[PDB]
């Protein structure tokens, strides 16, 4: 009920850098006993979530006070003096002030790291999964960054966006890159109907859009 | 403060 | 050491029933109000419900409000979530944490429930091997195609878990009440072949493992 909304949404930082998170709530969170509940969490990939900061700035004992929070009313903010690797992760706030308990959405730290191009394969279906009437072709786009990348499917020439299934990997804790699986789905009859399969990346990491194909015959 | 039992407005207080 | 163990969660069908618990250790448990939370596949967290120290006073958002229990055993250390009439939207990792300074400290690790009356079908494990010709000499990527199962989750491996470097698993999405997902290797060429590769795609739901070769052709 009490609505709470973070900005921005994704923060890209340099490892070194300062970083900031807003928080905003709807209604002010200052209870009448002069204190105002308000909560800052991290949940890094695949981990639990874990305390940062509680009564809009005190600094739980685990995490170091490079984290800082501040704010009153409906206006607060996270502030990371110096951003590092280990930081990447999900930063929620949220509110105990009013009943019931509520969250912000929140902002997704990335890590910005030196520009990587993808390398890009692609599988044309396989023969058990044609024997079961259904032709699958993916492309996969490995390690690459920024995260901005279009991919296009494209048959015998004609851009396709129906019957694609993207997915993507979580940041590299390893190398800050992200992965990406792109796949078309087809009946096997209109596999058959076609002869050309084409999955075209684009990316700032080249002047030309990364093209990746094969051909029935 | 040193002192209470540090609970969310809505709650009260537990036995 | 403050630790939360949850477990119980699972499949369930829409209006069913789940118990979950959680074991609580490295602390007076009977000195704390308890809260479940939860994360929804699309990572929003929600709180679920608490429940003060004592045992008491129990306290609950109006999403589940008549429909969830939250109790506690103080003499074994333990904190129960009673869940009935699921719905879909239950969906979600399931958390159990500690209220304390002004809010909620430590959190456990979770435990997963899918509502969902879609039924409980095997993997089909797709070898994706290059197509005729045929880029770079150097490095070589295979691929598995994991589609049509239900309910998550599946794991897959390479070479029973010896090929890890070089691998993408992605993450499953969810089309007609069925997963897919892939997993792609990079390996040497000149490894590949001869020597052999195969995914070990497990799915626990249903007894199943299927370990699929990738052969050169498709």
């Amino acid at each position: 009920d009490v609505v709470m909304t973070q900005t921005p949404l994704t923060l890209s930082v340099t490892i070194g850098q300062p970083a900031s998170i807003s928080c905003k709530s709807g209604q002010s969170l200052l209870y009448s006993d002069g204190k105002t509940y308000l909560n800052w969490l991290l949940q890094r990939p695949g981990q639990s979530p874990k305390r940062l900061i509680y009564l809009v700035s005190k600094l739980d004992s685990g995490v170091p006070d490079r984290f800082t929070g501040s704010g009153s009313g409906t206006d607060f903010t996270l502030k990371i003096s110096r951003v590092e690797a280990e930081d990447l992760g999900i930063y929620y706030c949220w509110q105990g002030t009013h009943f019931p308990r509520t969250f912000g959405g929140g902002t997704k730290l990335e890590i910005k790291r030196a520009d990587a191009a993808p390398t890009v394969s692609i599988f044309p279906p396989s023969s058990e999964q044609l024997t079961s009437g259904g032709a699958s072709v993916v492309c996969f786009l490995n390690n690459f960054y920024p995260k901005d990348i279009n991919v296009k499917w494209k048959i015998d020439g004609s851009e396709r966006q129906n019957g694609v299934l993207n997915s993507w990997t979580d940041q590299d804790s390893k190398d800050s890159t992200y992965s990406m699986s792109s796949t078309l789905t087809l009946t096997k009859d209109e596999y058959e109907r076609h002869n050309s399969y084409t999955c075209e990346a684009t990316h700032k990491t080249s002047t030309s859009p990364i093209v990746k194909s094969f051909n029935r015959n | 403060e040193p002192v209470d039992p540090k609970l969310e407005p809505w709650k009260h207080p537990g036995s | 050491e403050v630790k939360l163990v949850e477990s119980g969660g699972g499949l369930v069908k829409p209006g069913g029933s789940l118990k979950l618990s959680c074991a609580a250790s490295g602390f007076a448990f009977s000195s704390y109000d308890m809260s479940w939370f939860c994360q929804t596949p699309e990572k929003r967290l929600e709180w679920v419900a608490s429940i003060s120290s004592g045992g008491s006073y129990t306290y609950y958002p109006d999403s589940v409000k008549g429909r969830f229990t939250i109790s506690r055993d103080n003499a074994r250390n333990t904190l129960y979530l009673q869940m009935n009439s699921l719905r879909s939207e239950d969906t979600a990792l399931y958390y159990c944490a500690r209220d304390y300074d002004y809010g909620v400290d430590y959190w456990g690790q979770g435990t997963s429930v899918t509502v969902s009356s879609a039924k409980t079908t095997p993997p089909s494990v797709y070898p994706l091997a290059p197509g005729s010709a045929a880029q770079t000499n150097s490095m070589v990527t295979l691929g598995c195609l994991v589609k049509g199962y239900f309910p998550e989750p599946v794991t897959v491996t390479w070479n029973s878990g010896s090929l890890s470097s070089g691998v993408h698993t992605f993450p499953a999405v969810l089309q007609s009440d069925l997963y897919t997902l892939s997993s792609s290797v990079t390996v040497p060429s000149s490894t590949w072949p001869s020597e052999t590769v195969t995914c070990n795609v497990a799915h626990p739901a249903s007894s199943t493992k299927v370990d699929k070769k990738i052969v050169p052709r498709d």
